């Protein structure tokens, strides 16, 4: 038997770092979309990291830290991401909420409130494992851990592509890209080249005891976040190996 | 390899991109503790074992901390199998487990640590730079409990519920975090046998075994936590741990002097 | 003049750690009768430590610690069942809160939701009484200082027995054990013998500025938790000799 | 452009601490005005210090403590009046939130209570500027830089006294003393001599981006909060020199 | 002027009366750590940079607790400038910003503090209280991050959205709150000049200037934080400072020793 | 002494019937800047009837019809706009709610949400006073008595207009228009000539129990009603002659 799902209404939508990098552009839209779901389903929202971990990447590698060090410094700027995007939100009685609050007392605040907000990063920190000089467990994976965790009712990636390509739409080989509309986690496992999701990801897929799909779509393009939490094909979704009890 | 062409990659492609992967794999290596051993006490090895194993442990640390830098981290034990128990059977997953393990670790970590505060040493946090207690010849050990931050966080194993990343784990990416130079398992063994000794009459020693060899021989879940095999392979400073039987009077002494005492696990 | 009580409607009940000790034989309809209590009344729950304590009380006084080692050693077991009991209740907005939340934020916390779970242990650490090697100050202690502090409605102890009785009834001299409906605290202050309630409990009763009974009743069977918090008689009450204003 | 309003629908009251100070006969019926005034507006009360700063002050400056030192010395003071307050109010839902709390989740307690008390003093601490020995960011200072900060609706001041005079009218010249309906920041500010508020609070108006106007009324006189919450002319208005968009 | 005057108006004047304010500014005056030195390290002109710049100033930081007392905090950088520039151009407050700016200060902290742990020098939380890593010959240093705590209740400008008080006077506000001897800033310029040297051919340098000569030639705003200088007249115990080149090798060590370099900004 | 006051935290604000005439370039700024009042009060809404009303009195006092068969027909209008503001504001909450709804189950629909709208007009159908054949007691006077009736914290009249004038602003002598920045009811009911509120309104201030003022602001300039609901003055103030307790 599978462990029971603790927050089986909940529904959690990881934010790009990259799509909160574009500024009010982007974010003003998503903010207007965001609150107009908030009656709808009760969310957790988390913020990945974006474009300045890379810069403490290369500060820090240049200064030859190790994978461990560079795991919390990344994961603090997925949390500046998620002030500013609650900040945006607090009108409609949204905050930002740490970790220890997110782990142990996320009920009683999405009583409260129909939306919290929350770093994607899960808490590695300096047990990140190593390997790679770049810390693994990032964004994606960590939005996926809790709500695999929570066995919430879906997680929704938004990112500031379509989707997942068969290369980097936005890369060299860019020209050779095709949208891939359907994917599985093992398919993508095997795969080598760069995706948008994390490679860790596919990983903690296969150990998945819930979460049956996720999938991505672009927060650049106003309504698809909300068809995407209605089941709603509009970008890439990825089957995890989770199927039914 | 320039650090322009490295910076150019950081910002131009995905994190997933194998040409970023493998400039960052040329950045230069700091070791941030060089100096320090990692040491773990097991909590059912040891410390559940009460006053004749834990006593002469401390009695140990107190006169080895003279000539070498300590990281004493802790188990957690019967407790911990207690609390796993309750929550397997509730259905809970493996990500609540965690957490009500490292209330245990954390547990072991305060008694060991009443009974070396009077020789001045710590429990801490942020051990690998807790940089003061280690600093100074007075104190140069540090405490902390060994269960790993993940919490809810914990990726699950294939099957079950039980954390697959426990106090073994979590005291050696401690180690291998900080450059420590030396891991040491401290458990209720002389080491590594053919066969777990406690229910077998004719397990053979094992003094010195690579993780592949020790995969090919069935041990891969034998006396340290599986995964520390896979993790030790992928390791970029600690290469090689060693576990010895802290129930032995001067074992950790000679293993930090070091005598080759135990079994050493190496990553290859 | 007596104080004011706090939170007048508040509803505080003592989970006894050796029934959390069951497991899922004893939580699962424990869970399921908190569950429909929700609705009807505002609950504090708060968690004994049970046989983990007894464990980590066996190595502590191998190794020779004091008394106010050995008290917040056993506090966390009580944290711990309070983890578990908020986690099986966290679909229907339970969440576990910290001590100082319970003591400075508890109003807010009960006006967003239902019911929150909390230590029962009273936060005496290393400064607990002297005498004793074991701690005095547990999980009946706390559960009763808080409730009567907060001038609460009523404290209700959640055992593994009936109540409470002359003897042991799982003990050597459980032949002789007679059942007490009704009991005061300054008679079982005066006898001698074992309880299924701390002898500090009833220190603190003589003290007691609100709360006039407390009934210990048995929560492995189902429904006298939801009888005893209606004021039907169903285990064993106990006076404290606050008599009214 | 000016910055964005986060809780426009916020009401920010500060009570004075020799309100607080006077004890229960002006504490009880402010307390019961709060309670009536729960269901019409969405309130942050922020407590001031009082006379327990003074004696601190007395103390610490005959220590030869800097300002830095006397600043969180003093903000203690208004954190215990707060925590005093809350206490009258828990009855009704209300506790006392940290300054983490109101920095970063304000929101989300007022959608789950309708009010909350907090320490007006601002967290400069050991960074308060240098040049008085006598700590210049204190209370009426941190409740306006938070209700701007905010955009909230308003501020208001709860005095023991029914507003601003041309002087100190508990003080010597007392008999010269002329009641001030009307004032602006600005005027204050090149006035010299005493005043209720402090001198900081006419700086920090004069960047101030939201707020147009502060009323200073009698928290002894039963109605004049409720009244100033609506706009009521009851005591001294302060003009900020913000004038709308 | 007594002891008695000034406790019976401070409890019987509001704390605005011209008169408690005199007899306050009569107080006797403690210096809590009158022998240590605030060293700001810019996180722009500094750590941004990388090895280069940071190694060389890691190693006369090492040298230099042997005879010096140091705190030593942390800019903030580009990454702080990319998170102003996203809030600002959603409409977000100063208060806002000043939190964003304060966890780039952090990072900066975290990493200098690793490269320093095997020395013994810790990263630390109420330094000027932090007593005990400072009153030890093998530590002697402590590294904390620059920004003021004022976050949500920062105080705006008078235009624009830019917190005013950033790392400069976060890390001058606590030597002056102190009563540190010495505070040393050191960025990626000689010192001061006529005019910014990164953009003007012929700026002139300046090797010692007044808060007033400098706002009457129009360098209020140049290399300091023009707050810090109105901050630097009221203070009561760090009537000057010192801007110096920290990417030219011994500097630091040089200023520490009483040598001339870089630029004195007094007071008066 | 008075009446006590029923729901003394409620806010009552009427819309003339001729803003919602005026069709979405009127309405859609007026639902915007309500949406964002909601948090901060609690609303009644009443609408107005406009120039549909006047039809029917055209055909009706052709067919010779009396006057208290004119007043619902006129009433039908003021509830058709309401239902059409309704509609506007259901996704946040809104509904129409009829008159013995607003009589006699106010409170608990003011607890299940922010705001309410209902017909302005009073029920007195068939029983209208006879004299002028035009019904007297229209939308701004029903809307008192029920302000006034409840002992609401204010009653905020929102027209097409700034305020009262001393003629007609949009009438023949519409040149010698003066605006009137505050005004006594008694002065009002002394003078000849048209007014933008009923005459009738004028008479129940007279006997008012509670409401002192009466806020005359132009619906058609955003940001004019959310100021009149924090008692800033930007329209015409009508002072009624309730003077306080
Ligand atoms: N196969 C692929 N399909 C789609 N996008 C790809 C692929 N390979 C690389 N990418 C790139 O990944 C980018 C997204 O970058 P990334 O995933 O690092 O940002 P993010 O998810 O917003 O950041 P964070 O992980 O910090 O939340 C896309 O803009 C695209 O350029
Ligand atoms: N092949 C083997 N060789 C030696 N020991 C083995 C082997 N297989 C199993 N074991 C068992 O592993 C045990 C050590 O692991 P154990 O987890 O008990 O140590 P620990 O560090 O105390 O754990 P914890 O700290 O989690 O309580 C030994 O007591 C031994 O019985
Ligand atoms: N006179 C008595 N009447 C009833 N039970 C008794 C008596 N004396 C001893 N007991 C024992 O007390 C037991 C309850 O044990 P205990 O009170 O320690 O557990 P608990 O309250 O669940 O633990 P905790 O205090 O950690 O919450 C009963 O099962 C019974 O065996
Ligand atoms: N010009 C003035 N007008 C009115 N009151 C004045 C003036 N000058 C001085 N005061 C005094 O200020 C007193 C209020 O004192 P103060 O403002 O220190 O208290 P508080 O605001 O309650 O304290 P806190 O700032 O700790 O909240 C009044 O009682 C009055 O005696
Ligand atoms: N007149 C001047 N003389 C010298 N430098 C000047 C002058 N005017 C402007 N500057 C600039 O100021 C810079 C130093 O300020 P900067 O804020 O970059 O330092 P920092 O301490 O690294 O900041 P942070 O820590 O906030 O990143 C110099 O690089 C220089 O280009
Ligand atoms: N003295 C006056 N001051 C201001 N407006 C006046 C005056 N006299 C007449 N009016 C007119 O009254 C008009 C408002 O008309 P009226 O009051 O009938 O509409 P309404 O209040 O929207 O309708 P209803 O009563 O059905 O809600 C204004 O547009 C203006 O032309
Ligand atoms: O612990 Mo809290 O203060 O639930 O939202
Ligand atoms: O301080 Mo909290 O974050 O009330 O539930
Ligand atoms: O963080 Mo919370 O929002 O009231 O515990
Ligand atoms: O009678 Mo009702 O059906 O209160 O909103
Ligand atoms: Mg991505
Ligand atoms: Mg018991
Ligand atoms: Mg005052
Ligand atoms: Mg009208
Ligand atoms: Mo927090
Ligand atoms: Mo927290
Ligand atoms: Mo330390
Ligand atoms: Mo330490
Ligand atoms: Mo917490
Ligand atoms: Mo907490
Ligand atoms: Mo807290
Ligand atoms: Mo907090
Ligand atoms: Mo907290
Ligand atoms: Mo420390
Ligand atoms: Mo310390
Ligand atoms: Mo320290
Ligand atoms: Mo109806
Ligand atoms: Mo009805």
């Amino acid at each position: 038997k599978r462990p029971i799902r603790l927050l089986p209404w909940l529904q959690v939508v990881k934010i790009g770092g990259r799509v909160m990098d574009r500024g009010a552009d982007a974010i003003l839209p998503l903010v207007e979309e965001l609150r107009k779901l908030l009656p709808e389903h009760r969310l957790l929202i988390l913020t990945g990291a974006g474009v300045r971990a890379r810069h403490v990447f290369s500060v820090g590698l240049d200064l030859g830290l190790p994978v461990g060090s560079l795991a919390p410094l990344a994961a603090s700027e997925a949390g500046q991401n998620g002030h500013i995007l609650a900040a945006m939100l607090a009108s409609e009685g949204v905050s930002y909420v740490e970790h220890p609050t997110v782990a142990d007392q996320l009920a009683i605040h999405l009583s409260a409130t129909r939306a919290v907000v929350g770093s994607a990063f899960p808490p590695y920190h300096h047990h990140e494992f190593p390997g790679s000089r770049i810390p693994p467990h990032r964004a994606d994976t960590g939005a996926f851990l809790l709500a695999d965790a929570f066995g919430a009712a879906g997680l929704t990636i938004v990112e500031n592509v379509d989707g997942i390509y068969t290369a980097d739409p936005n890369g060299p080989d860019r020209g050779q890209a095709r949208f891939l509309p359907e994917t599985s986690a093992t398919d993508l496992a095997k795969s080598e080249g760069p995706l948008p999701v994390d490679r860790a990801l596919l990983d903690v897929m296969a150990t998945a005891r819930h979460i049956e799909r996720v999938q991505v779509v672009n927060g650049l393009v106003p309504g698809r976040l909300t068809a995407a939490l209605r089941g709603e094909h509009v970008g890439t979704l990825i089957r995890t190996g989770v199927r039914p009890a | 390899n320039s650090t322009a062409e490295l910076e150019e990659l950081l910002m131009q492609r995905s994190l997933t991109d194998p040409q970023l992967q493998a400039a960052a794999a040329a950045a230069a290596d700091f070791r941030i503790l060089p100096d320090a051993t990692v040491i773990k006490i097991g909590g059912q090895s040891v410390i559940d074992r009460g006053r004749a194993a834990v006593y002469p442990l401390v009695d140990e640390i107190v006169a080895a901390r003279k000539n070498h830098k300590l990281l004493i981290g802790t188990g957690a034990g019967t407790r911990a199998r207690h609390l796993y128990s309750i929550a397997a059977g509730l259905g809970l997953p493996a990500g609540v487990l965690a957490q009500l393990g490292s209330s245990v670790a954390d547990q072991n970590a305060a008694m060991l640590g009443q009974l070396l505060a009077k020789h001045g040493i710590p429990v801490v946090g942020g051990a690998g730079l807790s940089a003061v207690p280690l600093s100074l010849a007075e104190v140069n050990a540090v405490v902390f409990s060994g269960m790993p931050p993940y919490k809810l966080w914990m990726r699950p194993a294939a099957e079950g519920v039980i954390p697959p990343y426990r106090t073994d784990a979590g005291c050696f990416l401690l180690a291998e975090q900080f450059g420590c130079k030396q891991m040491i398992f401290v458990k209720d063994e002389d080491g590594l046998y053919t066969a777990n000794p406690k229910t077998s009459k004719d397990a053979t020693f094992i003094p010195r075994i690579s993780v592949d060899e020790m995969k090919a021989k069935g041990l891969h879940d034998s006396i340290l936590e599986f995964p520390v095999l896979d993790l030790l392979q992928s390791a970029q400073h600690v290469r090689e741990v060693q576990v010895v039987n802290g129930l032995v009077p001067g074992n950790l002494t000679r293993a930090l002097a070091g005598e080759h005492v135990g079994t050493i696990i190496t990553a290859s």
